[PDB]
């Protein structure tokens, strides 16, 4: 054995083992989904409450990268915060150098290259966070991208990460998201997260929702409280 | 498939007589692609029988005129090519070329009473290059005997015809011949 | 030098010229020398027949 | 091949005897039942149901499968870290069902003389076939299922050759549909892929370590 | 590489007695049969005529190491010892010749090759270039090959063909011809058959050199 | 970043360097080559073989000119050859800048050998896997030299390297002498390369280089075909 | 001379996966429209012996909830219930030499 | 093409001038139908057909394992048209050790 | 056959070999895709397949073809992240050559520079040698079309018909059989042969939505990607 100790050793069959171990580290995160509408995207995260001592709003997993770009993370929190910081610095550097807001097709690529740089050498370890970038622009429409720790980024119409990723995407595909505006999408996102993670696994949890699109004139922010209240009120009806 | 070709045949039976052989080319594809289908056991065989009858009729009409030797070779080569492009072994398990060769042989034996060099000698050279296959062994015999007999009777000569007839060492080997004819 | 087949050829030539001059012992000796020097060749494809 | 009793002196045949089985096989049949109701298990609510629907329901409700045109699953594996409730489930199942229960362990099949192990395997299946609804439980399966390999000086072969008989009483040339197979292990990266095939071991249940709420119930 | 065809040809063309056995027939369920079955063979060959004995696959009974605690090893040891004794007992006057064939000569007991027992070692290597042309010519002299098929195209090819599958090349090409209901072999048949039988890609990483 | 900074080549208990031996074993499996000099110039012959007809035989070359009168051929690993070629070109350039004269052959050989030796003592690296032949013509007398992964070098009259180099050396022993001409040298070089060559030798499987007091150049395939004919 | 022909029997192309699904799916009292092409598109590198299992799991999902017929959603669950369990089987293909 | 035709129409090969192959092996990954093929051939071809798994022709006495093979080939020789199918031959066909 | 750390890093084994490099060659096959390149009398064609297993994934961003320069095109196989990094390096190198020398870069020099960069990884014992392949096509003055291939061991070459991927051997055999006939080559013939090679190697009879084609020719040396409609046009013209 011993072929799986460094990040610079090909196994005899020809593949790297440390990155696969990072993957398996990701698969124990909670859940996070994100789907794009006619004129924007919507993120959704279910956050578990470990004990009653903690305060609401603690350790948000829905990060705000730039003035029009948002991020949702899953994995180990420390590495996720480091990646958020490096992406934020890179975006500011781009705006200073050229003179306008960076497009997604460039920011996602740069962050992906920086993540992939940590999978060749034996002096550093691979990252352990999988994350999603979302945005909306008037001249380019809605954009959604997903990046994994191995260093791969793709574009999606809708994606899910965490434990029950495939179970979530099963009900994701049933939707005809290609048509409706993402004002009624909030209700269906709430419904699709309340139909997973049985109460046997854990007692209580909470919902975190983001918002970006032409409805906000390009800004990215959390949903208003009343709207989320109505959304969860609607989603509770799955008990039928 | 089956009756559509019958309707086309009943339609162009008159057209071929009124028109020239160029329409034969226009009728070459639609039949050949049918051999590509081969969905049923006997439809394709009857089809290719009809088209071989058409080809032999065109051959008779052409060899009636000066189109005796210059176009029969093209006919045989093109029919071999159509077999090549269609399913091997001439479309189906049935020879579907046996009938064509037999009809052409009958034409060679009877119609060409004036066996000029090009009408018979060239036509035999053309038709004897279908010798290799087993399915049509019996015909290549009769044709070989007829060729040798014609050469001997018309011109006399010797040695070469004897050599030609001898080379059919498979006379013993041929299973599906009448015993007396072999003798 | 390296070449050994040409040695066999010229030895056979001397054998023939002595035999044509009616000198049996020297001709037999030259033929024997040619046979000894022709046993180490990898393949004499046509020369072998002439030697024999 | 029939077995007959014979007069010692004339050698005239006098009786036909019942078929005989190796005593080591007749010894691996339970006779005094365990006594462990599913109440005595905590946290495993999914795995219990996935076992019971797979190897108890097809015994009592044959028509419920026949009336839909399907074949019940062929066999179940259960795996996971040591100290989780695997052998406890085997004891529970044996305590609730009525069927004939055969209990066995992998290392018990390794035998010194060539060909002696395969005989025990086929003789155990042949015994279970006769006791109509029987089920058979193989513990410590990783003592047999070790992956085959290529070698040119010296290697291991006798155990591989008994495994190739086991892999043929399951599935194989003639289907046997009447006996239920359970097997257990705590390491799976060892086992031969040809044993894991979907036709032989059909449901591969996995046992996790108990989360916070289960430990309270165990204690 | 054709060890057995020499035995067959000499058996066909001989004028004296011939006996053939298989080395694995001597082991017997009843103990004590092996030595008897050796000594009676030697006695028959001795008293009969200028005989010739042939044994195929001697690896079954003539090996190197033993384990004197299992029954079977003891029996094989007795067989080998008695065979050595019986072969050694000849008096350089009787006209009996022994032929033995084997596949892997590295696992043989050295004592069997001592002078006076097996003094001749003959090796049957792989055909190289000259034997390929002769084998193709002799194998294909029976078939109906058409006057269009070249054999020098296939002989010069680099791959290290044995002698036991040139026959397979010809046989498979004949089968391809039969499938077509045609009784004359064409060049495409040899081409396809040669492609099918060998099927060796490269295994030849080319930055090696 | 950073490297390792510790030697990977160390001394064995029997007083031998293992890695150099393994590099030489890798060299011994390369394509064969031959080199001769006779009183007027030098001849370098090497054998090349594409795996299939798909490869373009005129795209890459084996014999490479360092400058107007130095030639170099190799036997062993492929990719490592270009690094050495490039380094030799650079070194010749610095020499010519400093002294305003074409570099002598011996100096270039010494510098290249020094680089190759230094590459087996530093940290976190492995030695090269090629053996080189260098030829030149300065001040009338032709020169031929051979390098070594260990860094040592020798001067030769005739040399064979690659597969079956022992047979080549023995063959050259009974043939070579000290008084021939370039044409006869070419003839004997092709003759000795035919010992382990393929079945049929074509005008494109062989690369030949010639140096005389007129300069180094690579023979075009036409005259290579002319030389292959009327011989053997 | 001892084993003359060597016949490779190999994992199915998608067309064959459709053929085998139509073989093993028939006898089930299936109900409503079914689109086998989605299944054929998800199942990749499956053995023939897994498609039988997909067909058994589909009915097993409907024995629960007291139905007596099968609908396409059941097939779409069972396909993934099987497809992810193949992760713990070694992936080597062996070939004579 | 190997097992069925030269059993029933043998003169064709005689005319062309070859002898048909004697045997073939089926190989490939698990679960691709290798035994199902042989079951179908056995069910739908009229001949004599011995069928055994090679793992179970071995026993501990000194010579039976070879005697039984000689017996089964003799049986096949007497009953002239016959097929031998034996499965999982890696159980006894393994490379020979030193 | 091994002694010490020869199985874990890039040093010579006793026989003279090294395995940490020939492991990358079988790491190439992990993608499970094949690409073909053909060179004609006055044009060059690159063809590959693409597979989209899920409807949620956006099919417009799964291309393996990349525009290295307005006159030079490439195709990649193997791990995706490494291929993207090599594309980045190639773009930078071509731009630098244009800046420094004042005229366009030949394709062979670019391939040589890339191979020389890649050769270092198999020289030092702290890096991993990037298991991804390389195929480039271009047009050169007084030479016509050119097709070059590069591998992780640092071995570059110039071909007339190439295939890279899982089915390399039999595809090369089929191409050799076709090219030995020595027939005239035009645009339509080259494209038809390239498509039929993959079609008969995989035996699919596919649709105009599962392959990608790139072409260059001496009438507009710009590298261009065929649109689906004209791809369907060639596909139907191929089937008489
Ligand atoms: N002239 C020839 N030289 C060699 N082999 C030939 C020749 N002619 C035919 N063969 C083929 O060689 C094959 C080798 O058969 P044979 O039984 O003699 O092999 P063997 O060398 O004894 O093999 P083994 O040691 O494996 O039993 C024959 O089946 C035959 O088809
Ligand atoms: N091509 C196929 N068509 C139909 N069913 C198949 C096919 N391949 C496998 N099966 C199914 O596989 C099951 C049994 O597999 P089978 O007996 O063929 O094993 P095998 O492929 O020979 O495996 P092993 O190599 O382990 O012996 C049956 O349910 C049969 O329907
Ligand atoms: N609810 C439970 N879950 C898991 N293990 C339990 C539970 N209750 C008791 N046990 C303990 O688990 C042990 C069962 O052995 P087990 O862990 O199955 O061994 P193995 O898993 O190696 O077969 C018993 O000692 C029992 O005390
Ligand atoms: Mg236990
Ligand atoms: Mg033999
Ligand atoms: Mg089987």
């Amino acid at each position: 054995t011993g072929y799986d100790l460094s990040a610079s050793t090909f196994s005899p069959d020809g593949r790297v083992f440390q990155v696969e171990y990072a993957m398996k580290a990701v698969e124990n995160s909670s859940t996070a989904i994100g789907i794009r509408c006619k004129d924007g995207v919507v993120f959704g995260v279910e956050k578990l409450v470990l004990s009653k001592l903690y305060e609401e709003g603690s350790n948000k997993r829905l990060f705000n990268v730039d003035r029009h770009v948002g991020m949702a993370v899953a994995g180990l929190l420390a590495d996720a915060r480091s990646l958020a910081d490096i992406a934020r610095e890179e975006a500011s550097n781009f705006r200073s150098n050229f003179g306008y807001n960076i497009p997604l097709k460039h920011l996602a690529d740069r962050v992906a290259m920086y993540v992939h740089a940590y999978t060749l050498y034996s002096a550093v370890r691979p990252f352990g966070c999988s994350f999603m970038l979302g945005s909306y622009s008037v001249n380019d429409g809605a954009q959604l991208y997903m990046i994994d720790p191995s260093g791969v980024s793709y574009g999606y119409w809708g994606c899910a990460i965490g434990k029950a990723r495939q179970a979530a995407k099963t009900e994701i595909e049933k939707l005809q998201m290609k048509e409706m505006t993402c004002r009624d999408i909030v209700k269906e996102v709430a419904k699709i997260i309340y139909i997973v993670h049985d109460e046997v696994k854990d007692k209580a949890f909470e919902l975190e929702l983001s918002w970006v699109g032409e409805l906000t004139n390009g800004r990215h922010e959390i949903v208003p409280k009343d709207i989320r209240e109505e959304a969860e009120k609607y989603a509770k009806e799955s008990l039928k | 498939m089956a009756d559509g070709g019958s309707e086309r045949a009943d339609g162009r039976i008159v057209k071929m007589e009124v028109d020239y052989s160029a329409t034969v080319d226009q009728r070459l594809p639609e039949c050949a692609k049918l051999a590509k289908e081969g969905r049923l056991q006997e439809v394709i065989e009857t089809l290719l029988s009809l088209e071989k009858q058409t080809r032999t009729a065109s051959d008779m009409v052409s060899t009636s005129r000066i189109l005796v030797a210059v176009v029969k070779m093209c006919y045989e080569a093109k029919e071999w090519d159509l077999l090549n492009e269609n399913i091997m072994l001439l479309s189906k398990r049935r020879s579907q070329l046996k009938q064509a060769v037999a009809k052409m042989v009958q034409q060679c034996c009877t119609y060409v009473e004036e066996i000029t060099d090009l009408p018979i000698k060239l036509r035999l050279i053309d038709t004897l290059r279908m010798v290799t296959e087993g399915k049509i062994y019996v015909e290549i015999e009769r044709a070989r005997l007829t060729k040798t007999l014609a050469t001997i009777k018309e011109q006399n000569g010797d040695v070469k015809e004897a050599a030609s007839i001898l080379q059919e060492l498979q006379v013993e080997t041929y299973g599906s011949m009448e015993k007396k004819e072999r003798v | 030098m390296d070449d050994k087949a040409l040695l066999v050829e010229v030895q056979l030539l001397e054998s023939k010229t002595y035999h044509a001059l009616s000198n049996l012992p020297k001709a037999r000796a030259a033929l024997t020398s040619a046979r000894t020097t022709a046993n180490a060749i990898y393949c004499p494809p046509k020369l072998q027949a002439t030697l024999d | 091949g029939d077995l007959v009793g014979v007069n010692k002196d004339s050698y005239l045949i006098l009786e036909t005897l019942p078929t005989e089985y190796d005593s080591r096989v007749k010894a691996m049949e339970v006779d005094e039942r365990p006594t462990e109701q599913y109440s005595d298990i905590g946290g495993l609510d999914k795995q219990i149901q996935e076992l019971v629907e797979a190897i108890v329901l097809p015994m009592n409700h044959k028509e419920k499968f026949e009336n839909l045109g399907i074949q019940p699953p062929k066999g179940v594996l259960m795996y996971g870290p040591p100290g989780t409730g695997k052998t406890l489930l085997a004891r529970a199942c044996a305590a609730q069902t009525k069927a004939t229960f055969l209990k066995l362990a992998g290392p018990q099949l390794v035998q010194m003389f060539i060909g002696d192990g395969a005989k025990l395997v086929r003789d155990a299946f042949a015994l279970a076939k006769e006791k109509a609804p029987s089920i058979i439980f193989i513990d410590e399966l990783d003592a047999i299922g070790t992956k085959r390999f290529d070698s040119e000086k010296a290697g291991d072969r006798e155990v591989q050759r008994t495994m190739l008989e086991l892999l043929n009483q399951l599935d194989g040339f003639q289907p046997n549909t009447q006996v239920k197979v359970i097997a257990a292990t705590n390491r799976v990266d060892i086992l031969d892929p040809a044993l894991l095939r979907s036709g032989r071991l059909d449901r591969k249940i996995e046992f996790p370590m108990p989360n916070e709420e289960a430990r309270a119930r165990i204690m | 590489c054709g060890k057995t065809m020499l035995a067959k040809a000499v058996a066909h063309h001989t004028t004296a007695a011939f006996i053939r056995v298989v080395g694995s027939e001597f082991v017997q369920k009843y103990l004590g049969e092996g030595p008897r079955m050796v000594r009676d063979v030697f006695r028959l060959a001795k008293e009969n005529a200028p005989a010739i004995i042939f044994i195929d696959e001697i690896d079954a009974i003539a090996t190197k190491r033993f384990d004197a605690q299992t029954g079977a090893d003891r029996e094989v040891q007795r067989i080998l010892l008695e065979l050595l004794n019986q072969m050694d007992g000849f008096d350089q006057n009787v006209n009996v010749k022994v032929i033995m064939a084997t596949n892997r000569a590295d696992t043989l007991d050295p004592a069997l090759l001592r002078p006076g027992r097996l003094d001749r070692k003959i090796e049957f290597p792989l055909p190289d270039r000259r034997q390929k042309r002769l084998i193709f010519s002799t194998i294909t002299s029976k078939m109906n090959l058409s006057e269009e098929v070249d054999l020098e195209d296939y002989v010069a090819r680099p791959d290290k063909i044995s002698g036991a599958d040139i026959n397979s090349i010809c046989q498979e090409s004949g089968m391809l011809a039969v499938r077509e209901n045609r009784y004359i072999v064409l060049a495409k048949d040899f081409e396809k058959a040669y492609k099918t039988v060998i099927k060796k890609d490269e295994q030849e990483h080319e930055f090696y050199k | 970043e950073r490297g390792y900074s510790f030697s990977l080549t160390t001394f064995s208990p029997s007083g031998k360097l293992v890695q150099i031996e393994y590099a030489l074993a890798a060299v011994a499996g390369g394509a064969p080559s031959v080199g001769i000099k006779a009183a007027n110039g030098v001849v370098l012959a090497t054998e090349k073989k594409q795996k299939s007809i798909l490869y373009d035989e005129r795209s890459v070359h084996k014999v490479e000119p360092i400058t107007k009168h130095i030639g170099l051929v190799y036997s062993g690993m492929g990719p490592d050859y270009r690094v050495l070629v490039h380094r030799a070109r650079k070194l010749a350039q610095q020499y010519y800048l400093v002294y305003q004269e074409p570099i002598p052959t011996a100096q270039l050989v010494q510098r290249v050998a020094s680089v190759m030796q230094e590459y087996t003592q530093s940290g976190g690296v492995r030695p090269f896997g090629v053996s080189l032949l260098i030829c030149g013509w300065n001040e009338g007398r032709p020169y031929l030299f051979q390098s070594d992964p260990s860094g040592a070098y020798f001067a030769w009259k005739a040399t064979a390297m690659g597969k079956n180099y022992v047979n080549g050396k023995t063959f050259l022993e009974k043939r070579y002498n000290e008084d021939l001409e370039l044409e006869d040298a070419i003839h004997t070089a092709i003759l000795t390369l035919k010992e382990s060559f393929e079945g049929q030798m074509t005008e494109d499987n062989i690369e030949v280089g010639i140096c005389n007091e007129a300069g180094f150049r690579r023979l075009t395939p036409t005259e290579v075909k002319d030389y292959l004919a009327a011989i053997a | 001379g001892r084993l003359d022909r060597k016949i490779h029997i190999d994992l199915p192309n998608e067309q064959a996966r459709l053929d085998i699904l139509k073989i093993h799916a028939g006898p089930i009292t299936k109900h409503g429209e079914i689109d086998y092409e989605a299944i054929v598109k998800l199942s990749d590198g499956f053995n023939g012996a897994d498609l039988r299992n997909v067909c058994t799991e589909a009915g097993m999902f409907a024995i629960r909830a007291d139905h007596d017929f099968v609908v396409q959603e059941d097939f779409m669950k069972a396909v993934r219930k099987v497809a992810d369990s193949k992760k713990l089987e070694s992936k080597l293909d062996y070939k004579p030499v | 093409e190997v097992i069925e035709l030269p059993l029933t129409n043998p003169e064709l090969f005689q005319r062309v001038g070859i002898i048909p192959p004697k045997g073939c092996l089926l190989y490939g990954p698990p679960g691709t139908g290798k035994t199902l093929l042989a079951r179908a051939v056995a069910s739908q071809l009229d001949c004599n057909f011995l069928k055994v798994v090679s793992s179970s022709i071995v026993d501990k006495y000194i010579g039976e394992s070879a005697r039984l093979i000689r017996e089964m080939f003799n049986y096949a020789r007497d009953h002239q048209p016959c097929i031998i199918f034996m499965d999982e031959i890696d159980a006894i066909g393994g490379r020979r050790f030193s | 056959s091994s002694a010490g750390f020869d199985r874990h890093i890039t040093i010579f084994s006793p026989e003279g070999r090294l395995y940490q490099v020939e492991y990358a060659f079988k790491a190439i096959n992990q993608g499970g895709l094949t690409s073909v390149a053909v060179r004609g009398k006055d044009c060059a064609v690159i063809v590959t397949q693409k597979k989209v297993p899920d409807k949620l994934l956006d099919s417009s961003t799964v291309t393996h073809l990349f525009k290295i320069t307005e006159n030079i095109g490439c195709v990649m196989t193997g791990m995706t992240a490494d291929s993207r990094s090599q594309v980045q390096r190639a773009r930078y190198e071509a731009a630098n050559w244009k800046y420094k020398y004042g005229y366009e870069i030949p394709v062979d020099m670019l391939c040589k520079r890339i191979a020389d960069i890649s050769q270092v990884y198999t020289q030092n014992a702290e890096m991993r040698p990037l298991g991804c392949c390389m195929i480039l096509i271009g047009i050169d003055e007084e030479q016509g079309p050119q097709v070059y291939k590069c591998d992780p061991a640092g071995y570059y070459c110039g071909f007339k018909a190439t295939a890279a991927g899982v089915k390399q051997t039999e595809s090369t055999s089929f191409l050799e059989k076709k090219v030995k006939k020595k027939f005239d080559w035009t645009f339509e013939q080259t494209v038809e042969t390239a498509i039929t090679c993959l079609s008969t190697v995989l035996s699919i009879d596919f649709k105009p939505s599962e392959i990608e084609v790139g072409v260059v020719t001496v009438e507009n040396p710009k590298f261009r990607i065929l649109t689906e409609a004209e791809i369907d046009a060639h596909l139907v013209a191929l089937a008489e």
